């Protein structure tokens, strides 16, 4: 929020002029495929093990 | 709603249904709600 009580981010316009303040860009990277492979993989080792 | 071909078995039923929602009023908890309904970016989980 600006002092007039109303947000503005990276494509904010003012009369359809893009005010380009210059917020940052921030990477958050790292996540990962879930557990569906559990219970396969578990009765395949057993198997392998047999 | 998300559907048949979008739905991975094993996540949502590793667990009996019995505790998916409050035996008080039948409304099923938050936590399941985007894992069956898609919604829009920006949007209030809280208003659904």
């Amino acid at each position: 929020q600006f002092l007039d009580g109303n947000f503005y981010d990276l494509n904010s316009t003012i009369a359809g002029v893009p005010l380009n303040i210059g917020f940052p860009s921030r990477v958050f990277a790292g996540f990962a495929a879930l557990p569906a492979w559990v219970i396969p993989v578990s009765v395949g080792s057993s198997v392998g093990i047999l | 709603f998300k559907p048949g071909n979008q739905i991975d078995f094993n996540r949502l039923f590793t667990l009996p249904v019995t505790e998916l929602f409050d035996p008080n009023t039948m409304f099923v908890y938050d936590q399941y709600v985007p894992l069956l309904v898609n919604l829009p970016s920006g949007f209030d989980q809280a208003s659904i």
